[PDB]
């Protein structure tokens, strides 16, 4: 199966050169062309560049003076470099297999078709663009010569997972995980909601699971808020049976890869 | 950038269309692609070559092109189709891709639901760290438009409030969260704090008190 995994820093200082690596799986880089696409917060998808089987590279024009893309077929990797980054370069970056193909075809205008026969079927001999319905072989308004045209084919085949890159002069900060334990008045009948508050981390993302992924019923990791301090805060909640509170232990597994941090916080019940 | 509608809406089981307008040098060249972006998942290629269905894509998705305007048509609109949709085309080169401005698709007809609101007071650990955060989680509601207000005792409080934008859960209902950041002294002074969630005219208010545990 074809997979592409992005790797690199989650945080880059302004003016530095963001460098990312794409590990390919399930195909040879000497077979499929590989390109990069990014999306900024609230912005549309933006093309970056691509490298083909013949090592020829093609970039977004507006960014060409800052982009460099290289390939290693042996290590099966594709590297992207974007220089002089700013906060506008904070985005999600994907690598992907792309289809690119130029078609040096011949073309006739609209209402004309490549033929050697009039509308009635009289054989003119020579092949050329003839007007549909026309009855003369050499009348001025009944033929024209084929014009050579290039038709470009592009699309994105299989997408990678996507790496969130944040450009900022602020430094990394690990999260602080606090419990959100349900009191006796907080329950909802046979079920209760309990969670984890992941406070003050930078940069994004943070993912939260429950009981090492074994507890999936009702799990929802909320979006993060950006506080005025520049740090993020996040909450995760899970629905558990109210009868099990005090018996079954519940632990939230917070992961913050930008700081290489993993926190397993045990949410113990409130005594009220 | 290929002009797309900013946001469109359709009904379940119905048919919806999304336009993609450009010029003679891109969409006019005759090779438009369509991609579906679901919040969380990776981008998914839906259509290539104006009309060709991508591998694994259901027949409900269709692609067409008229002149400088491509169109993605989704028939039998399902609930899992709520996503952003982008068009793309080459331009004067097979390596110079231009994408569209994107269209957010909203699926209508799903059942309405009043929000379940849970208000967590500051944990003992956080208070021991000289911090206080009131957390207000809002789950299982539709449509996805709520408004949160905070009450200190019975007066309205606005400073230190941070609220997320509603986002869909795994059960396809919307969820949101609100935070009130207080110093332990502020948490101890007033007698109670309240989170008011307004959804379709209804107002569900939860309340926590520092006198309790």
């Amino acid at each position: 199966q074809v997979q592409l995994r992005e790797s690199g820093p989650s945080l880059v200082k302004p003016s530095q050169t963001l460098s990312l690596t794409c590990t390919a799986s399930g195909f040879s880089l000497s077979d499929k062309p590989v390109g990069w696409v990014r999306q900024a917060p609230g912005k549309p998808l933006e093309w970056l560049g691509s490298i083909d089987t013949a090592e020829n590279t093609g970039y977004n024009p507006g960014l060409k003076s800052r982009l460099s893309i290289t390939k290693d077929n042996s290590k099966s990797q594709v590297s992207l470099s974007l220089s002089s980054v700013t906060t506008e370069d904070s985005a999600t970056y994907y690598c992907a297999t792309v289809h690119q193909k130029t078609r040096k075809e011949k073309s006739c205008p609209d209402g004309y078709l490549y033929s050697s026969n009039t509308g009635r079927g009289y054989d003119c001999g020579v092949w050329t663009c003839r007007r549909v319905g026309g009855e003369f072989c050499s009348a001025t308004g009944d033929w024209t010569s084929p014009s050579e045209e290039d038709f470009y084919e592009f699309y994105v085949d299989t997408w990678g997972q996507g790496l969130l890159v944040t450009v900022s002069s602020a430094s990394t900060k690990g999260p602080s995980v606090f419990p959100l334990a349900p009191s006796s008045k907080s329950t909802s009948g046979g079920t209760a909601a309990l969670g984890c508050l992941v406070k003050d981390y930078f940069p994004e993302p943070v993912t939260v699971s429950w009981n090492s992924g074994a507890l999936t019923s009702g799990v929802h990791t909320f979006p993060a808020v950006l506080q005025s301090s520049g740090l993020y805060s996040l909450s995760s909640v899970v629905t558990v049976p109210s009868s099990s509170l005090g018996t079954q232990t519940y632990i939230c597994n917070v992961n913050h890869k930008p700081s290489n941090t993993k926190v397993d916080k045990k949410v113990e019940p409130k005594s009220c | 950038v290929l002009n797309q509608p900013s946001s469109v809406s359709g009904s379940l089981g119905q048919r919806v269309s999304i336009t993609c307008s450009g010029s003679s040098s891109n969409v006019g060249n005759g090779y438009v692609s369509w991609y579906q972006l679901i919040p969380g998942s990776a981008p998914r290629t839906l259509i290539y070559g104006d009309t060709s269905r991508a591998s694994g894509v259901p027949d409900r998705f269709s692609g067409s092109r008229s002149g400088n305007t491509a169109t993605l048509t989704i028939s039998s609109l399902q609930a899992e189709d709520e996503a952003d949709y982008f068009c793309a085309s080459a331009e004067d080169s097979s390596s110079n891709a231009v994408f569209g401005s994107g269209t957010t698709l909203t699926v209508l007809g799903q059942p309405k639901a009043a929000p379940s609101v849970t208000l967590f007071p500051p944990s003992s650990e956080e208070l021991q760290a000289n911090k206080a955060t009131l957390v207000c989680l809002i789950s299982d509601f539709y449509p996805g438009a709520v408004t949160v207000a905070w009450k200190a005792d019975s007066s309205p409080v606005k400073a230190g409030v941070e609220t997320t934008t509603p986002s869909k859960q795994s059960n396809n209902k919307y969820a949101a969260s609100s935070y009130l950041s207080l110093t332990p002294e502020q948490w101890k002074s007033h007698r109670s704090y309240s989170c008011q969630v307004t959804h379709e005219g209804s107002t569900v208010e939860k309340t926590v008190a520092p006198t309790e545990c």
